[PDB]
């Protein structure tokens, strides 16, 4: 009922959670579908660091702000820790 | 089950299988010879489609199976006069 | 009655054929198909219309093709126009009929 | 053998022709590509084919009825095609199929 | 389909199909009331198969669609209107088609039944409300776009 | 035919109808997800072509006919529930029958959908009404009227 | 096109016969042998109908005549209390 | 839209009529009905005479007081001048 959009230097992940749920969950989702360690995944919101304890229903990830039709964005970084690596699309003008 | 959706730029676009097949060409680009029946990435790249009209999309995929039988408000999808042209090429060429 | 209708109808191709020609076959035998259209319509149901007809064609003009391809060539190769359309009507039912009929005509 | 590795063939041009089949051919006498690879298969491989291929076929279901045993995915196979090559019309599939073989 | 491809014309402007699905179609006082009425599935159904303009507008701007979401007897023949919504529907006909007045079907529908027999075949589609952003806020289309989209964004 | 004339019942009073018309009838986690999905028209139309008991009653108090309405899914597959809507009607199926909690099938709808399909179904009649309005206000009908309308009479 | 239905005090309900033949008994009162077709009286004899409730039963016919396909919130048929229980045989008796 | 329920002494007649519609449709009416000719038979409103000119819509025959489900009565006498002498309905049973 709450919609991520996992981002990576370029890889974005159209996820869909529940209402209220940890994190450990989507984290073990994102680590399935890259085949990848827990240790270098840390999910951000906004510039600000997360761990696996919280859950999205205090976060700040309300089903009114993460709508479908504007899915609330989250980042990911990946060490061999990296900040944020969020690169914006485009933008033509008409 | 995950697809890739591969921009102009670059921009891999995972996107949930089940979701990712409303569009008629992406099931059937799927298809055909470009199953690739071993799971591991199933991944198909758009050389003429910008990424910041594949993000549109995929929120349209997500919107659509969402909102499919919902027939109770049906909120409107957000579609910015800058991304309103390329948007309707991008659905257009999609079937989506 | 299709069991009845095809042995009576078996009899009379193997009769007409004894004792008339390619010419005057093809005529007698549309005109017992125009009388079977007429002998079925206000007889049986209108679901065996089309049984009745496909079956006595598929047994006086499909069990004699031998008679009526063999013919064609003399009916083709002499523009003998009352005979090709009489052919022409009664080979395109038959399911193999047509498609040798055409290669005479083309040669 | 020519119609196995043709029936997916067909299938899979028809999802190549996805575009034409959806933005010019339904709109626009044509076929779609999925339909009309099969109609140039019909009308050229195997309506020219009638007499080669039934009387074989019933030869062939002959020679299993004396004792022999035929190959039954390709008979199987063939006697298929009569019925996929029609699997795009709408009133009456079978027709091609009880015409071209049920009769004979 | 030869009379269908010389494209008549109603001095309203209604096509062959818009006179199929219409209930304002007149019927002559003889018998044809006994057998011809209209909106009629059969007559739809055979002009749809002969490749008839599914997506017509007429003078006033109403589509194929646009007449018989307006029929005002649904339940007494809901065979006739859901056989000829299908139809349409299967034919391609646009159900997010606006007229002059920029009215969709659903909104000149004037029946719950008609309304929601349309609305389970609306299939959404991203191409339509990317059009209708296109199309509500004045930008310039005109050869930017494919030629069959032209006409799409013409249809909102 | 054998197995509906033995009457199967579930633990909740589910006939073998109302499991095959219930979106909440279980699908095991393996490939019979893929083709088994409930509810089906198909399997609904066989169950009732070999002669099943189409107001038949759980002891929760729904028919047939109220558990196929709360449907969650109206649009997407339309077809299989106005296929099974129509099934229902046409063989057996009392579209006004009121459950144990006083609801009618429409008032148990949740749905524009189903709700306007059963309307579009719903023919009216003058015993149905005559039966609501002498439940509504306690009328001691026993003995007073022929029995197979006593039961009637339960049934609204 | 007028059938004159009887009840078991004599007061003849003349009814359209297009309205009256939405009931199953009538359409069955009417086919068979006792048809008449002359147009004169074309009459029924319900010997077990009360005449109260037959006229219930005939401003049924009218209102389902004229609020079968409209369905826009139809308005609710009064039954009296009273009469009912007597209307509910009568229309098992004249089904529908 | 305007349901009457003309009565005889005990014939009891079921007519609809337009919204703008006079005393000489319902005349004609009951003419083709009854086999009776105008000249002889007027109609009324609860026992008071009605006129042969004036229209049924303010005669008092609204279409919310002679809705299908519940008719408005008009009176009918035959000469044979004779008063109205309409019969009443059964008597409901009173409730058990």
């Amino acid at each position: 009922d709450v919609f991520l959009m996992i981002r990576r230097h370029k890889t974005t992940i159209f996820t869909d959670a529940k209402e209220s749920s940890t994190v450990f969950e989507l984290k073990r989702i994102v680590e399935g579908i890259l085949k990848r360690p827990p240790d270098e995944q840390r999910l951000y919101k906004d510039d600000q660091l997360l761990d696996d304890g919280k859950t999205l229903g205090e976060c700040g990830f309300t089903s009114q702000t993460a709508r479908p039709q504007a899915p609330a964005t989250v980042g990911l970084a990946f060490r061999a820790f990296e900040a944020l690596c969020i690169e914006p699309f485009s933008s033509p003008p008409e | 089950m995950y697809v890739k959706l591969i921009s102009s730029d670059g921009h891999e676009f995972i996107v949930k299988r089940e979701h990712a097949l409303t569009s008629g060409t992406i099931k059937a680009m799927l298809s055909g010879p470009g199953q690739f029946a071993e799971n591991e990435t199933n991944e198909v790249n758009f050389r003429e489609i910008p990424s910041h009209v594949l993000s549109k999309v995929c929120m349209y995929f997500t919107y659509k199976v969402r909102y499919t039988n919902s027939s109770t408000e049906i909120p409107e999808f957000p579609i910015a006069p800058e991304i309103a042209l390329e948007l309707l090429m991008a659905a257009n060429f999609l079937d989506c | 009655f299709l069991t009845e209708t095809g042995e009576y109808y078996k009899q009379e191709a193997s009769n007409l054929l004894q004792e008339s020609n390619c010419s005057q076959y093809m005529e007698k035998v549309l005109g017992r198909l125009k009388d079977e259209e007429i002998r079925c319509r206000k007889y049986l149901h209108p679901s065996s219309y089309t049984k009745v007809i496909h079956e006595c064609q598929q047994r006086m003009v499909a069990d004699h093709l031998q008679f009526l391809h063999a013919e064609c060539h003399n009916i083709i190769r002499q523009e003998k126009k009352n005979d090709m359309a009489n052919m022409y009507v009664l080979l395109r039912a038959v399911s193999t009929g047509l498609p040798h009929m055409i290669q005479e005509l083309q040669n | 053998r020519y119609w196995e590795e043709y029936s997916k063939g067909a299938d899979y041009m028809d999802c190549l022709y996805r575009y034409l089949n959806t933005q010019f051919i339904k709109k626009n006498p044509l076929m779609e590509i999925g339909e009309l690879a099969l109609d140039m298969w019909r009308k050229l491989m195997v309506e020219p084919l009638q007499a080669i291929l039934i009387r074989m076929l019933l030869r062939e279901i002959k020679n299993d009825r004396g004792g022999e045993d035929p190959n039954q995915k390709v008979i199987h196979g063939v006697i298929n095609s009569f019925v996929h090559v029609e699997q795009y019309k709408k009133k009456f599939p079978l027709k091609f199929y009880q015409e071209i073989f049920e009769s004979p | 389909y030869n009379l269908i491809h010389l494209d008549p014309r109603t001095r309203e402007g209604f096509t062959l199909l818009h006179l199929a699905v219409n209930s304002n179609t007149p019927v002559d006082d003889f018998h044809t009331n006994d057998v011809c009425s209209f909106p009629n599935a059969l007559v739809t159904k055979l002009l749809l198969d002969c490749g008839a303009e599914v997506n017509a507008v007429d003078n006033e701007g109403n589509s194929a669609l646009h007449i018989i979401v307006q029929y005002n007897r649904p339940i007494s023949d809901f065979l006739t209107l859901h056989s000829i919504i299908i139809s349409l529907v299967e034919a391609g006909a646009h159900t997010d088609m606006t007229n002059k007045q920029n009215k969709t079907p659903l909104d000149k529908s004037t029946t719950g039944v008609s309304e929601i027999l349309l609305k389970t075949q609306m299939k959404m589609s991203l191409k339509c409300l990317a059009a209708r952003a296109v199309r509500a806020n004045d930008i310039n289309y005109q050869d930017q776009i494919p030629r069959t989209l032209e006409e799409f964004v013409g249809f909102h």
